[PDB]
Protein backbone atom coordinates (compact mmCIF):
# COMPACT_ATOMS: atom_id res chain seq x y z
CA UNK A 1 0.00 0.00 0.00
CA UNK A 2 1.18 3.67 -0.64
CA UNK A 3 0.41 5.57 2.66
CA UNK A 4 -2.14 8.08 1.83
CA UNK A 5 -3.40 10.85 3.77
CA UNK A 6 -6.43 13.02 3.78
CA UNK A 7 -6.30 15.95 5.53
CA UNK A 8 -9.66 18.13 6.21
CA UNK A 9 -8.08 20.52 3.56
CA UNK A 10 -8.69 18.36 0.75
CA UNK A 11 -11.62 16.67 1.54
CA UNK A 12 -13.75 19.31 2.64
CA UNK A 13 -13.87 20.59 -1.08
CA UNK A 14 -14.51 17.22 -2.87
CA UNK A 15 -17.14 16.48 -0.87
CA UNK A 16 -18.75 20.13 -2.06
CA UNK A 17 -18.26 19.15 -5.89
CA UNK A 18 -20.30 15.95 -5.21
CA UNK A 19 -22.81 17.40 -3.63
CA UNK A 20 -23.15 19.78 -6.27
CA UNK A 21 -23.89 17.04 -8.77
CA UNK A 22 -26.19 15.37 -6.70
CA UNK A 23 -28.80 18.46 -6.61
CA UNK A 24 -28.02 19.66 -10.28
CA UNK A 25 -27.85 16.16 -12.59
CA UNK A 26 -30.74 15.00 -10.44
CA UNK A 27 -28.75 12.13 -8.89
CA UNK A 28 -29.93 9.60 -6.83
CA UNK A 29 -26.63 8.93 -5.74
CA UNK A 30 -22.79 10.00 -5.96
CA UNK A 31 -19.81 8.67 -5.18
CA UNK A 32 -15.78 8.91 -5.55
CA UNK A 33 -14.01 5.77 -5.03
CA UNK A 34 -10.18 5.17 -5.65
CA UNK A 35 -9.05 2.46 -8.16
CA UNK A 36 -8.16 -0.63 -5.59
CA UNK A 37 -11.88 0.00 -3.70
CA UNK A 38 -11.36 2.76 -1.38
CA UNK A 39 -14.75 5.21 -0.90
CA UNK A 40 -13.20 8.73 -0.61
CA UNK A 41 -16.70 10.49 -0.68
CA UNK A 42 -20.25 9.94 -1.56
CA UNK A 43 -23.74 12.23 -2.05
CA UNK A 44 -27.13 11.77 -1.95
CA UNK A 45 -29.67 9.57 -1.03
CA UNK A 46 -27.12 7.54 0.52
CA UNK A 47 -29.25 6.09 3.56
CA UNK A 48 -30.23 2.87 2.99
CA UNK A 49 -27.69 2.31 0.39
CA UNK A 50 -24.41 0.34 0.96
CA UNK A 51 -22.07 2.81 -0.56
CA UNK A 52 -19.14 0.56 1.00
CA UNK A 53 -20.59 -2.52 -1.31
CA UNK A 54 -20.60 -0.06 -4.12
CA UNK A 55 -17.25 1.21 -3.89
CA UNK A 56 -15.91 -2.29 -3.95
CA UNK A 57 -17.68 -3.33 -7.26
CA UNK A 58 -17.34 -0.32 -8.51
CA UNK A 59 -13.45 -0.15 -8.49
CA UNK A 60 -13.61 -4.61 -9.37
CA UNK A 61 -15.50 -3.76 -12.64
CA UNK A 62 -13.14 -0.92 -13.57
CA UNK A 63 -10.51 -3.04 -13.04
CA UNK A 64 -11.93 -5.63 -14.78
CA UNK A 65 -12.30 -3.10 -17.83
CA UNK A 66 -8.76 -1.93 -17.08
CA UNK A 67 -7.53 -5.42 -18.27
CA UNK A 68 -9.92 -6.14 -20.93
CA UNK A 69 -8.70 -2.44 -22.70
CA UNK A 70 -5.49 -3.27 -22.37
CA UNK A 71 -5.99 -7.08 -24.15
CA UNK A 72 -7.74 -5.60 -27.33
CA UNK A 73 -4.58 -2.87 -27.58
CA UNK A 74 -6.59 0.02 -25.91
CA UNK A 75 -6.24 2.54 -22.90
CA UNK A 76 -8.83 2.33 -19.82
CA UNK A 77 -12.01 3.40 -21.48
CA UNK A 78 -12.28 7.01 -19.90
CA UNK A 79 -16.04 6.04 -18.75
CA UNK A 80 -18.39 3.59 -18.49
CA UNK A 81 -22.70 3.84 -19.32
CA UNK A 82 -25.14 1.37 -18.09
CA UNK A 83 -29.21 2.17 -18.53
CA UNK A 84 -31.48 0.74 -16.84
CA UNK A 85 -34.86 0.91 -17.17
CA UNK A 86 -35.79 2.84 -13.88
CA UNK A 87 -32.17 4.11 -12.32
CA UNK A 88 -29.32 3.86 -14.80
CA UNK A 89 -25.73 4.30 -14.00
CA UNK A 90 -22.91 5.94 -15.71
CA UNK A 91 -18.79 6.63 -14.27
CA UNK A 92 -15.89 7.99 -15.59
CA UNK A 93 -12.11 8.03 -14.56
CA UNK A 94 -10.89 10.88 -12.46
CA UNK A 95 -7.31 11.22 -12.76
CA UNK A 96 -4.98 8.16 -12.70
CA UNK A 97 -6.50 6.79 -9.53
CA UNK A 98 -10.13 7.92 -8.80
CA UNK A 99 -13.67 6.93 -10.14
CA UNK A 100 -16.56 9.54 -10.13
CA UNK A 101 -19.69 7.43 -10.18
CA UNK A 102 -23.42 8.22 -10.81
CA UNK A 103 -26.86 6.87 -10.62
CA UNK A 104 -29.74 8.59 -11.39
CA UNK A 105 -33.66 8.46 -12.37
CA UNK A 106 -34.27 7.68 -15.80
CA UNK A 107 -36.29 11.19 -14.99
CA UNK A 108 -33.03 12.74 -15.57
CA UNK A 109 -31.70 12.54 -19.22
CA UNK A 110 -28.33 11.42 -20.04
CA UNK A 111 -27.52 14.88 -21.54
CA UNK A 112 -27.75 16.70 -18.81
CA UNK A 113 -25.47 14.20 -16.51
CA UNK A 114 -22.47 13.90 -18.15
CA UNK A 115 -22.62 18.32 -18.51
CA UNK A 116 -22.64 18.48 -14.76
CA UNK A 117 -19.76 15.75 -15.44
CA UNK A 118 -17.95 17.47 -17.09
CA UNK A 119 -17.39 20.03 -14.70
CA UNK A 120 -17.73 18.41 -11.57
CA UNK A 121 -14.13 15.96 -13.24
CA UNK A 122 -12.49 19.03 -14.26
CA UNK A 123 -13.62 20.22 -10.89
CA UNK A 124 -11.68 17.09 -9.42
CA UNK A 125 -8.39 17.51 -10.78
CA UNK A 126 -8.06 20.90 -9.61
CA UNK A 127 -8.86 20.31 -6.34
CA UNK A 128 -5.81 17.37 -6.70
CA UNK A 129 -3.75 20.00 -8.08
CA UNK A 130 -3.59 22.01 -5.17
CA UNK A 131 0.11 11.85 13.11
CA UNK A 132 -2.30 9.32 15.36
CA UNK A 133 1.40 7.08 14.76
CA UNK A 134 3.51 9.58 16.45
CA UNK A 135 1.79 9.06 20.04
CA UNK A 136 0.93 5.26 19.66
CA UNK A 137 2.67 2.65 21.32
CA UNK A 138 2.13 -1.17 20.58
CA UNK A 139 -0.46 -1.55 23.54
CA UNK A 140 -3.02 0.78 21.56
CA UNK A 141 -2.01 -1.71 18.86
CA UNK A 142 -2.25 -5.03 20.91
CA UNK A 143 -5.10 -3.63 22.79
CA UNK A 144 -7.41 -3.35 19.65
CA UNK A 145 -9.55 -6.30 19.54
CA UNK B 1 -3.91 2.70 3.58
CA UNK B 2 -5.56 5.51 3.15
CA UNK B 3 -6.21 7.89 6.50
CA UNK B 4 -9.00 10.42 6.35
CA UNK B 5 -8.34 12.73 9.10
CA UNK B 6 -10.69 14.69 9.18
CA UNK B 7 -13.02 11.72 9.81
CA UNK B 8 -10.84 9.73 11.41
CA UNK B 9 -10.76 7.05 10.10
CA UNK B 10 -7.49 4.32 9.16
CA UNK B 11 -8.78 2.26 6.28
CA UNK B 12 -6.32 -0.94 5.34
CA UNK B 13 -6.35 -3.38 2.62
CA UNK B 14 -6.05 -7.62 3.39
CA UNK B 15 -6.06 -10.13 0.87
CA UNK B 16 -6.45 -13.47 1.49
CA UNK B 17 -4.78 -15.66 -1.28
CA UNK B 18 -4.04 -19.75 -1.74
CA UNK B 19 -4.39 -22.17 -4.14
CA UNK B 20 -8.68 -23.62 -5.16
CA UNK B 21 -10.44 -24.61 -2.79
CA UNK B 22 -8.01 -24.11 0.35
CA UNK B 23 -10.41 -22.06 2.65
CA UNK B 24 -9.71 -18.24 1.89
CA UNK B 25 -13.83 -17.65 1.75
CA UNK B 26 -14.76 -19.99 4.66
CA UNK B 27 -12.25 -17.59 6.38
CA UNK B 28 -14.61 -14.70 5.43
CA UNK B 29 -17.82 -16.15 5.66
CA UNK B 30 -16.83 -17.42 9.83
CA UNK B 31 -15.71 -13.73 10.57
CA UNK B 32 -18.37 -12.38 8.86
CA UNK B 33 -20.99 -14.76 10.81
CA UNK B 34 -19.26 -13.99 14.36
CA UNK B 35 -19.08 -10.53 14.32
CA UNK B 36 -22.10 -7.53 15.61
CA UNK B 37 -23.79 -5.99 12.73
CA UNK B 38 -22.08 -2.55 14.67
CA UNK B 39 -18.49 -4.02 13.47
CA UNK B 40 -19.19 -5.40 9.68
CA UNK B 41 -20.49 -4.46 6.49
CA UNK B 42 -22.09 -6.65 4.15
CA UNK B 43 -20.48 -9.89 2.65
CA UNK B 44 -20.10 -9.54 -0.80
CA UNK B 45 -18.93 -13.18 -2.74
CA UNK B 46 -19.06 -12.73 -6.65
CA UNK B 47 -18.87 -16.66 -6.85
CA UNK B 48 -19.72 -19.57 -9.75
CA UNK B 49 -22.99 -21.66 -8.93
CA UNK B 50 -20.21 -24.56 -6.87
CA UNK B 51 -19.64 -21.53 -4.39
CA UNK B 52 -16.16 -21.04 -6.11
CA UNK B 53 -14.75 -17.71 -6.16
CA UNK B 54 -15.18 -15.35 -9.71
CA UNK B 55 -14.11 -12.28 -9.18
CA UNK B 56 -13.26 -11.45 -5.21
CA UNK B 57 -15.50 -11.69 -1.76
CA UNK B 58 -15.12 -8.55 0.23
CA UNK B 59 -16.00 -8.05 3.49
CA UNK B 60 -15.60 -4.39 5.59
CA UNK B 61 -14.64 -4.71 8.56
CA UNK B 62 -14.22 -2.92 12.04
CA UNK B 63 -11.50 -3.24 14.76
CA UNK B 64 -12.00 -1.07 17.11
CA UNK B 65 -10.09 2.63 17.76
CA UNK B 66 -6.72 3.55 18.10
CA UNK B 67 -6.16 7.02 19.45
CA UNK B 68 -9.70 8.41 18.46
CA UNK B 69 -9.39 6.60 14.39
CA UNK B 70 -11.35 4.26 13.65
CA UNK B 71 -10.06 1.35 11.72
CA UNK B 72 -11.25 -0.31 9.02
CA UNK B 73 -10.16 -3.46 7.46
CA UNK B 74 -11.52 -4.29 4.03
CA UNK B 75 -11.08 -7.68 3.70
CA UNK B 76 -10.63 -9.71 0.49
CA UNK B 77 -10.63 -13.12 -1.17
CA UNK B 78 -9.01 -14.07 -4.61
CA UNK B 79 -9.98 -16.56 -6.76
CA UNK B 80 -7.77 -19.43 -6.52
CA UNK B 81 -7.99 -21.55 -9.45
CA UNK B 82 -4.97 -21.06 -11.89
CA UNK B 83 -6.63 -20.10 -15.16
CA UNK B 84 -8.34 -16.58 -12.95
CA UNK B 85 -4.57 -15.42 -12.35
CA UNK B 86 -5.91 -12.13 -14.74
CA UNK B 87 -8.71 -11.34 -12.19
CA UNK B 88 -6.64 -12.73 -9.38
CA UNK B 89 -3.87 -9.73 -9.75
CA UNK B 90 -6.42 -7.10 -10.01
CA UNK B 91 -7.14 -7.39 -6.36
CA UNK B 92 -3.74 -7.31 -5.20
CA UNK B 93 -3.54 -3.20 -6.09
CA UNK B 94 -3.00 -0.96 -3.10
CA UNK B 95 -2.76 -4.25 -0.70
CA UNK B 96 -1.31 -3.59 3.24
CA UNK B 97 -1.28 -7.15 4.15
CA UNK B 98 -1.19 -10.80 2.68
CA UNK B 99 -2.43 -14.03 4.33
CA UNK B 100 -1.55 -16.65 2.41
CA UNK B 101 -3.97 -19.79 3.12
CA UNK B 102 -2.35 -22.87 2.49
CA UNK B 103 -4.76 -26.40 1.99
CA UNK B 104 -2.92 -29.05 4.07
CA UNK B 105 -3.58 -32.05 2.11
CA UNK B 106 -0.50 -34.02 0.80
CA UNK B 107 -2.42 -33.67 -2.65
CA UNK B 108 -2.75 -30.17 -2.51
CA UNK B 109 1.28 -29.30 -1.63
CA UNK B 110 2.62 -28.32 -5.32
CA UNK B 111 -0.49 -26.41 -5.86
CA UNK B 112 0.18 -24.49 -3.16
CA UNK B 113 3.90 -23.74 -3.64
CA UNK B 114 2.40 -23.31 -7.08
CA UNK B 115 0.03 -20.16 -5.62
CA UNK B 116 2.81 -19.15 -3.44
CA UNK B 117 5.33 -18.45 -6.39
CA UNK B 118 2.15 -16.82 -8.08
CA UNK B 119 2.10 -14.18 -5.50
CA UNK B 120 5.34 -13.33 -4.92
CA UNK B 121 5.42 -13.05 -9.12
CA UNK B 122 1.71 -11.13 -8.88
CA UNK B 123 3.35 -8.56 -6.30
CA UNK B 124 6.61 -8.38 -8.22
CA UNK B 125 4.77 -7.57 -11.46
CA UNK B 126 3.00 -4.25 -9.68
CA UNK B 127 5.68 -2.85 -8.17
CA UNK B 128 5.57 -5.09 -4.42
CA UNK B 129 7.97 -7.61 -2.82
CA UNK B 130 6.48 -10.22 -0.64
CA UNK B 131 9.51 -9.78 2.01
CA UNK B 132 8.61 -6.47 2.14
CA UNK B 133 4.97 -6.53 3.23
CA UNK B 134 3.18 -7.71 6.08
CA UNK B 135 2.32 -11.30 5.39
CA UNK B 136 1.01 -14.56 7.39
CA UNK B 137 0.67 -17.34 6.32
CA UNK B 138 -2.28 -20.13 7.54
CA UNK B 139 -2.25 -23.81 7.50
CA UNK B 140 -5.58 -24.64 6.94
CA UNK B 141 -7.99 -28.24 6.96
CA UNK B 142 -5.51 -29.07 9.99
CA UNK B 143 -8.40 -31.40 10.56
CA UNK B 144 -8.36 -33.08 7.33
CA UNK B 145 -6.72 -37.24 7.98
CA UNK B 146 -4.88 -36.31 4.82
CA UNK B 147 -2.66 -33.41 6.65
CA UNK B 148 0.72 -33.16 6.28
CA UNK B 149 2.63 -31.60 9.35
CA UNK B 150 3.44 -28.18 10.26
CA UNK B 151 6.80 -29.18 10.16
CA UNK B 152 6.56 -30.02 6.35
CA UNK B 153 4.52 -27.20 5.82
CA UNK B 154 7.30 -25.28 7.00
CA UNK B 155 10.04 -26.28 4.90
CA UNK B 156 7.50 -26.12 1.83
CA UNK B 157 6.52 -22.51 2.39
CA UNK B 158 7.60 -20.82 5.18
CA UNK B 159 11.96 -19.90 5.01
CA UNK B 160 11.88 -16.60 6.51
CA UNK B 161 9.70 -17.96 9.88
CA UNK B 162 6.82 -15.59 8.77
CA UNK B 163 4.15 -15.75 11.28
CA UNK B 164 2.48 -18.92 11.13
CA UNK B 165 -0.95 -20.55 12.03
CA UNK B 166 -2.97 -23.64 12.20
CA UNK B 167 -6.64 -23.30 11.19
CA UNK B 168 -9.74 -25.19 10.74
CA UNK B 169 -11.39 -22.70 8.94
CA UNK B 170 -15.54 -23.89 9.09
CA UNK B 171 -14.66 -24.29 12.90
CA UNK B 172 -13.05 -20.94 13.54
CA UNK B 173 -10.09 -22.35 14.74
CA UNK B 174 -6.97 -20.13 14.13
CA UNK B 175 -9.47 -17.52 11.90
CA UNK B 176 -9.48 -14.59 14.21
CA UNK B 177 -5.51 -15.62 15.35
CA UNK B 178 -4.83 -15.08 11.74
CA UNK B 179 -6.52 -12.24 11.08
CA UNK B 180 -5.49 -10.56 14.06
CA UNK B 181 -1.68 -11.51 13.67
CA UNK B 182 -2.02 -9.49 9.89
CA UNK B 183 -4.01 -6.47 10.97
CA UNK B 184 -1.39 -5.83 14.38
CA UNK B 185 1.84 -6.28 11.40
CA UNK B 186 -0.11 -3.65 9.29
CA UNK B 187 -1.01 -1.49 12.03
CA UNK B 188 2.91 -1.85 12.92
CA UNK B 189 4.25 -0.75 9.94
CA UNK B 190 1.98 2.62 9.77
CA UNK B 191 3.32 3.49 13.02
CA UNK B 192 6.93 3.28 11.42
CA UNK C 1 -19.88 -37.27 -28.90
CA UNK C 2 -22.56 -35.28 -29.76
CA UNK C 3 -21.10 -32.77 -28.22
CA UNK C 4 -18.62 -32.84 -31.34
CA UNK C 5 -21.84 -31.54 -33.12
CA UNK C 6 -22.72 -29.22 -30.67
CA UNK C 7 -19.25 -27.60 -30.60
CA UNK C 8 -18.93 -26.91 -34.78
CA UNK C 9 -22.49 -25.30 -34.50
CA UNK C 10 -21.49 -22.82 -31.59
CA UNK C 11 -18.60 -21.87 -33.54
CA UNK C 12 -20.86 -21.44 -36.59
CA UNK C 13 -22.94 -18.91 -34.93
CA UNK C 14 -19.82 -16.93 -33.87
CA UNK C 15 -18.94 -17.20 -37.41
CA UNK C 16 -21.49 -16.21 -38.71
CA UNK C 17 -21.92 -13.39 -36.91
CA UNK C 18 -18.44 -12.08 -36.81
CA UNK C 19 -19.00 -11.85 -40.77
CA UNK C 20 -22.45 -10.39 -40.80
CA UNK C 21 -21.47 -7.95 -38.32
CA UNK C 22 -18.17 -7.02 -40.05
CA UNK C 23 -16.60 -7.56 -36.35
CA UNK C 24 -12.85 -7.80 -35.82
CA UNK C 25 -13.53 -10.97 -32.96
CA UNK C 26 -15.77 -12.64 -31.04
CA UNK C 27 -15.85 -14.54 -27.86
CA UNK C 28 -18.76 -16.82 -26.19
CA UNK C 29 -17.57 -16.94 -22.66
CA UNK C 30 -19.24 -19.13 -19.59
CA UNK C 31 -19.87 -17.01 -16.74
CA UNK C 32 -17.90 -19.48 -15.05
CA UNK C 33 -15.17 -17.33 -16.97
CA UNK C 34 -14.30 -20.17 -19.30
CA UNK C 35 -14.01 -19.66 -22.85
CA UNK C 36 -16.70 -21.79 -25.12
CA UNK C 37 -16.08 -20.56 -28.29
CA UNK C 38 -14.05 -17.82 -30.49
CA UNK C 39 -14.39 -16.21 -34.22
CA UNK C 40 -11.79 -13.75 -35.94
CA UNK C 41 -8.85 -12.58 -35.22
CA UNK C 42 -7.57 -14.33 -31.92
CA UNK C 43 -3.79 -14.58 -32.70
CA UNK C 44 -2.53 -12.24 -30.32
CA UNK C 45 -5.12 -12.27 -27.65
CA UNK C 46 -5.16 -13.89 -24.10
CA UNK C 47 -8.09 -16.10 -24.17
CA UNK C 48 -8.00 -17.34 -21.18
CA UNK C 49 -7.08 -13.57 -19.47
CA UNK C 50 -10.69 -12.45 -21.30
CA UNK C 51 -12.70 -15.29 -20.41
CA UNK C 52 -11.65 -14.88 -16.73
CA UNK C 53 -11.49 -10.99 -17.08
CA UNK C 54 -14.78 -11.10 -18.83
CA UNK C 55 -16.93 -13.40 -16.21
CA UNK C 56 -15.14 -10.91 -13.50
CA UNK C 57 -16.65 -7.78 -15.33
CA UNK C 58 -19.98 -9.59 -15.66
CA UNK C 59 -20.13 -10.80 -11.67
CA UNK C 60 -19.33 -7.53 -10.42
CA UNK C 61 -21.76 -5.35 -12.40
CA UNK C 62 -24.40 -7.97 -11.25
CA UNK C 63 -23.58 -7.94 -8.28
CA UNK C 64 -23.62 -3.65 -8.32
CA UNK C 65 -27.33 -3.66 -10.30
CA UNK C 66 -28.48 -6.07 -7.53
CA UNK C 67 -27.79 -3.13 -5.36
CA UNK C 68 -29.10 -0.39 -6.85
CA UNK C 69 -33.00 -2.61 -7.28
CA UNK C 70 -32.64 -3.32 -10.82
CA UNK C 71 -32.31 -6.61 -12.74
CA UNK C 72 -28.85 -7.28 -13.75
CA UNK C 73 -27.39 -5.06 -16.26
CA UNK C 74 -28.28 -6.79 -19.98
CA UNK C 75 -25.34 -5.04 -22.27
CA UNK C 76 -22.21 -3.27 -21.75
CA UNK C 77 -21.00 -1.34 -24.39
CA UNK C 78 -17.46 0.17 -24.02
CA UNK C 79 -15.96 2.23 -26.79
CA UNK C 80 -12.28 2.75 -27.50
CA UNK C 81 -10.19 4.59 -29.42
CA UNK C 82 -9.41 2.29 -32.50
CA UNK C 83 -11.88 0.00 -31.24
CA UNK C 84 -15.17 -0.97 -29.65
CA UNK C 85 -16.43 -3.77 -27.67
CA UNK C 86 -19.76 -4.66 -26.67
CA UNK C 87 -21.30 -7.70 -24.69
CA UNK C 88 -24.33 -9.36 -23.71
CA UNK C 89 -25.87 -11.97 -21.66
CA UNK C 90 -27.24 -14.76 -23.71
CA UNK C 91 -29.67 -16.59 -21.63
CA UNK C 92 -28.65 -17.39 -18.32
CA UNK C 93 -25.36 -18.63 -19.12
CA UNK C 94 -23.69 -17.70 -21.38
CA UNK C 95 -21.81 -13.92 -22.60
CA UNK C 96 -21.36 -12.69 -25.67
CA UNK C 97 -18.12 -10.35 -26.62
CA UNK C 98 -18.07 -8.58 -30.08
CA UNK C 99 -14.67 -6.53 -30.14
CA UNK C 100 -15.22 -4.13 -33.60
CA UNK C 101 -13.26 -1.35 -35.21
CA UNK C 102 -15.45 1.88 -35.16
CA UNK C 103 -15.65 1.81 -38.65
CA UNK C 104 -18.25 -0.91 -37.87
CA UNK C 105 -21.57 0.88 -35.85
CA UNK C 106 -23.01 -0.42 -32.79
CA UNK C 107 -26.26 -0.82 -33.90
CA UNK C 108 -25.80 -3.58 -36.87
CA UNK C 109 -23.89 -5.31 -33.90
CA UNK C 110 -26.58 -5.26 -31.98
CA UNK C 111 -29.07 -6.39 -34.59
CA UNK C 112 -27.12 -9.36 -36.14
CA UNK C 113 -25.94 -10.06 -32.25
CA UNK C 114 -30.13 -10.63 -31.41
CA UNK C 115 -30.37 -13.82 -33.90
CA UNK C 116 -26.61 -15.38 -32.91
CA UNK C 117 -28.26 -15.48 -29.49
CA UNK C 118 -31.38 -17.27 -30.47
CA UNK C 119 -29.49 -19.57 -32.74
CA UNK C 120 -27.43 -20.13 -29.27
CA UNK C 121 -30.45 -20.39 -26.95
CA UNK C 122 -32.13 -23.25 -29.30
CA UNK C 123 -28.41 -24.67 -29.81
CA UNK C 124 -28.30 -25.27 -25.80
CA UNK C 125 -32.18 -26.24 -26.34
N1 LIG D 1 -12.29 -30.34 6.44
C1 LIG D 1 -12.11 -29.05 6.16
N2 LIG D 1 -12.75 -28.46 5.08
C2 LIG D 1 -12.55 -27.15 4.81
C3 LIG D 1 -11.70 -26.39 5.60
N3 LIG D 1 -11.69 -25.12 5.11
C4 LIG D 1 -12.49 -25.04 4.03
N4 LIG D 1 -13.02 -26.30 3.83
C5 LIG D 1 -13.94 -26.69 2.75
O1 LIG D 1 -13.26 -26.64 1.50
C6 LIG D 1 -14.13 -26.17 0.49
C7 LIG D 1 -13.54 -24.91 -0.12
O2 LIG D 1 -13.58 -23.81 0.78
P1 LIG D 1 -13.56 -22.32 0.19
O3 LIG D 1 -13.42 -21.30 1.23
O4 LIG D 1 -14.73 -22.06 -0.71
O5 LIG D 1 -12.20 -22.36 -0.68
P2 LIG D 1 -11.59 -21.05 -1.37
O6 LIG D 1 -10.22 -20.98 -0.85
O7 LIG D 1 -12.35 -19.81 -1.10
O8 LIG D 1 -11.75 -21.57 -2.89
P3 LIG D 1 -11.76 -20.78 -4.30
O9 LIG D 1 -12.73 -19.60 -4.28
O10 LIG D 1 -10.36 -20.29 -4.54
S1 LIG D 1 -12.16 -21.96 -5.53
C8 LIG D 1 -15.48 -25.90 1.17
O11 LIG D 1 -16.26 -27.07 1.03
C9 LIG D 1 -15.10 -25.71 2.62
O12 LIG D 1 -16.14 -26.03 3.53
C10 LIG D 1 -11.08 -26.98 6.68
O13 LIG D 1 -10.34 -26.32 7.40
N5 LIG D 1 -11.28 -28.31 6.97
MG1 LIG E 1 -13.49 -18.65 -2.53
Amino acid sequence: GTQLVMYEEEFTKINAVCDRLTKDANAKVVFLVDKNGQLISSAGQTQNIDTTSLASLTAGNVAAMGGLAKLIGENEFPNQFHEGAKDSLYMTIVGSRVVLVVIFDNRTSLGLVRLRIKKASDELTKIFESSPFAEMSDDDIDNLF
Amino acid sequence: SFINYSSREINCKIVYYGPGLCGKTTNLQYIYNKTAAETKGKLISLSTETDRTLFFDFLPLSLGEIRGFKTRFHLYTVPGQVFYDASRKLILKGVDGVVFVADSQIERMEANMESLENLRINLAEQGYDLNKIPYVIQYNKRDLPNAVTVEEMRKALNHRNIPEYQAVAPTGVGVFDTLKAVAKLVLTELKK
